[PDB]
RNA sequence: AUCGAAUCGCCACCUACAAGACUGGAGCUUGCUCCCUCGAAGGCGCCAAGUAUAUUCAUGAUCACAAGACA
RNA sequence: UUAGGGAUAUGUGGCGUCAAAACUUAUGGGCUCAUUCUCGAUACGUAAAGGGUGUUGGUGGCCACCGGCCCCGAAAAUGGAUGACGCUUAAGGCCAAUUAGUGAAUGCCCAUUAUUCCUUUGGUAAGGGCGGAAACGGAGAAAGUGUAGCCCUUCCGAUGUA
RNA sequence: AGCCAGAACCAGCCCUACUGCAUUAUCCUGUCGGGGGUCAAAAUCCGGCGGGCAACGAAGUGCAAGAGGGUCUUGGUGAAAUGAGCGGAGUAUUUGAGCUGGCACGGGCACGCACUCUUCUCCGUGAUGCUCCAUGUUGGCGA
């Protein structure tokens, strides 16, 4: 494998043509960690 | 249409003054705007809500971040909206910026029950997108 | 019943460039293959089309194999079956289709008003004809409490 | 869907020399995939009935004849084959079809189910409709009656490419899954 | 009490059962015709408890885990 | 057929799961049912005569012969192998396609290969600059095999036991 | 301007857009005769002669010339931008298609060789710079 390039499946999107469309959008894996490190707006929102 | 004067834009041609847009990102993500004009420079588009209606104030947005679609209202406003509106210096509203969007939502709101389907209008801009289980955005008009 | 695979036979495509569109049988080549041609519509012209991608329908137009376009356009006419198969909900259902899939953000909120529109009016009603006859959960188990509620309390 | 093999015309003849200053013209009808290997069947012909090699030929005209309109019609396919155990054996075959074409393939798929016969070691003699009332074998004659109708039973139906779905809920259309 | 965390549709209308050579009901011409539920949708949910000139939203300043939360 | 790395495209081989690819493609055609090693299914690589109304077709005169798949013929030593599971409107065997009688060259996946971009190193390497122009953003500027390479630009090669 | 983001523009590269000419005849079409079959007549099929372009997607025949999306696959924000793309000047220039007046080509010319529609044209910045490095916009974080 290589690892510098991940496959996603996406619900109902189940075409070439309906993948294409999707072509430069932005993606993020959401998780958690043990600790409480720095993030954006730390200052500005405490609240995140 | 020197590329130096600050009249010379690149904007797509669905995100003109008088349309209506989906936010897409931002505190106000999925609300309904409609789209005033662009700041020089090809800078960002400014909406307003109006704010009585869905609450969306007058903010610069890059049009990025917007699905511009096909229903438009007529807009005739007086747009005296320029770049240092939006600049401060180095519930607390001035008292100018407090002004200025009542000159301008009034206007709004009078171009929208002016137009023709104006309830329908207004209820479309009350309304909230949101992705729903089964949806395929890909697929649609808009 | 089943509706056979015959000459003069309506058919609907099921899929491929002309998918939902509505022919007449004129010729069977073999347990495979038939000819089908629609006057009345632009892209129907005699082709061949296999029977796995065809839907018999109920109507049959009664014409000879092979036979002329002049001699099945006036068949057709007089006939009237696609002003029958029109009126069906199968064919309302592919047109409805056809609009959803056409159609723009300002719509589909009309639709979805109108669909709640019609939830709050039958939920009203449903109220209203349950307070006289019980039938919802809570209404059931309150009259199979009122009872024991008139003793004692 | 649409015959894998096209209909070609070879039309060509031996270069001209001092001997034979003027060659005899020779036509050939060939069922192909494309042109060149049209050619190379003409010039394998030429070779194994006139003596004459490629490498001293000219090729006059090559096209590809044109089908007629399209209308359910019975064909018969005269059409030879070799194998090494049996030799050469020679088959005359009745299909359905609406165009020469379209039966000369089936007649090539036909021969690679039923005897595992190949492209380059079959030879099609003649092909051409024939009338209704010359039809012997009882399977394409059953076709030509004229209240002919069946009903289709045990249909494998798919749906339309975008709708189809993993799971769905028993008695409705619904998906949960895809 | 540590504990901040990933997950982002709900239902006391789906949450019963069988068939796919066959399937709403009649005929007799058994593959056509006629009747009408027209035989290709679980119900809701997506911002006024409902289709109607009602109503606070900003300074969280142009993206950032939704700074929200289990309808 | 091989310097250290990206992108794009291919070869052999594949596209039910293991395992990237037809989330089990087609709006392609035939054929096949096999009950204790057992239908079959990637070459090189580890079963014959003779029989069979099992089923599908062909030649000549309801017959005689020739084919295709399948079945008998077919008997060893620990429990075990189409690689495993499984598959039979195949996920088998022969042929043929590329989104399908619509109307126009390439369905998809995978290399230390090919094209291209960046950097290194070495050449039977190929060019240019090196009398400080003047003034006063920054510094430097060596007539040179080999360096922290005098400085720029360019092209081609790069694996390896004794 | 240190770190981390987003958007815009320029050069390059890579993808998808936008496409005409030839060839059709074993073909298309109308009648006449045959042959066929039905409850009667049509068709599949064959031979006479009359016309011809199957021409909205008619061939899946041969050869083809016609700016939107990426660049966390590159470099930059004008510290010499060579541009049909940046600038100055006008409105014409000359490419094809139709239609026009010696030799070639075949037994007349389908239009080879020589002398109306359709498009944008001409001009410009050397290095007294041998080499290297220093130049945007909007937020987050850092007082
Ligand atoms: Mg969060
Ligand atoms: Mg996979
Ligand atoms: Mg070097
Ligand atoms: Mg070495
Ligand atoms: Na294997």
């Amino acid at each position: 494998q290589t690892k510098q390039t991940a496959l996603v499946r996406v619900e109902n999107v189940n075409t070439r043509e309906d993948a294409t469309w999707y072509v430069g959008k932005r993606v993020c894996y959401v998780y958690h960690g043990k600790k409480v490190k720095r993030c954006v707006r730390w200052s500005k929102a405490p609240a995140r | 249409v020197s590329r130096k004067s600050p009249e010379y834009t690149t904007l797509r041609k669905s995100c003109a003054p008088g349309a209506i847009a989906i936010i897409l990102a931002g505190r106000f993500r999925g609300r309904r705007a409609v789209i005033l004009k662009q700041l020089p420079h090809n800078g960002p588009l400014v909406v307003s809500g109006p704010m009585k209606y869905n609450g969306v104030p007058i903010r610069r947005i890059d049009s990025r971040y917007v699905i511009a679609t096909s229903t438009t209202v007529d807009i005739s406003s007086v747009d005296t909206a320029p770049i240092t509106a939006e600049v401060f210096q180095r519930t607390l509203v001035s008292d100018a910026r407090a002004q200025l969007q009542k000159k301008i939502d009034a206007a709004l709101i009078a171009a929208i029950k002016k137009d023709a389907q104006g309830k329908e209008k207004a209820g479309y801009l009350r309304s909230v997108f949101t992705v729903k289980p089964g949806d395929a955005p890909h697929r649609w008009n808009w | 019943k089943s509706h056979y695979i015959c000459a003069g036979r309506l058919v609907r495509i099921l899929r491929g460039p002309r998918q939902d569109r509505v022919g007449v049988i004129v010729d069977i080549v073999d347990a495979n293959r038939v000819l089908v041609e629609n006057p009345e519509d632009a892209k129907m012209w005699r082709h061949v089309q296999n029977l796995k991608n065809v839907e018999p329908l109920k109507y049959c137009v009664s014409v000879s194999r092979n036979c002329s376009a002049k001699a099945l356009k006036d068949a057709l006419a007089s006939s009237k079956a696609l002003e029958k198969y029109a009126k069906t909900r199968t064919a309302a259902r592919v047109e409805a289709k056809k609009a959803c899939a056409v159609s723009t953000d300002f719509e589909r909120y009309q639709l979805r008003v109108a669909r709640r529109s019609r939830a709050h009016w039958a939920r009203k009603v449903f109220d209203e004809k349950d307070a006289k006859t019980p039938v919802s959960w809570h209404k059931v188990a309150l009259k199979k409490m009122l009872k024991k509620a008139a003793k004692m309390d | 869907v649409k015959p894998h093999l096209r209909h070609y015309q070879v039309v060509g003849r031996e270069s001209p020399s001092e001997k034979n200053p003027e060659p005899t013209v020779y036509k050939f009808e060939v069922f192909a995939p494309n042109f060149v290997v049209a050619k190379s069947r003409f010039w394998r012909m030429m070779r194994v009935k006139n003596k004459v090699k490629a490498t001293h030929g000219d090729v006059l005209s090559c096209k590809v004849v044109k089908d007629a309109k399209l209308v359910a019609r019975n064909y018969l396919v005269d059409i030879a084959y070799y194998s090494q155990r049996c030799g050469y054996t020679r088959m005359v075959k009745e299909f359905r079809d609406v165009s020469k074409t379209g039966a000369v393939s089936q007649a090539y798929h036909d021969l690679a189910s039923r005897h595992r016969a190949r492209y380059h070691n079959i030879e099609v003699l003649n092909v051409k409709s024939i009338p209704d009332h010359e039809v012997k074998h009882l399977s394409i004659a059953q076709y030509h009656a004229p209240n002919l109708s069946f009903p289709l039973l045990q249909r494998r139906t798919k749906a339309t490419r975008k709708d189809r779905a993993i799971f769905v809920k028993k008695n409705t259309k619904r998906a949960v899954v895809a």
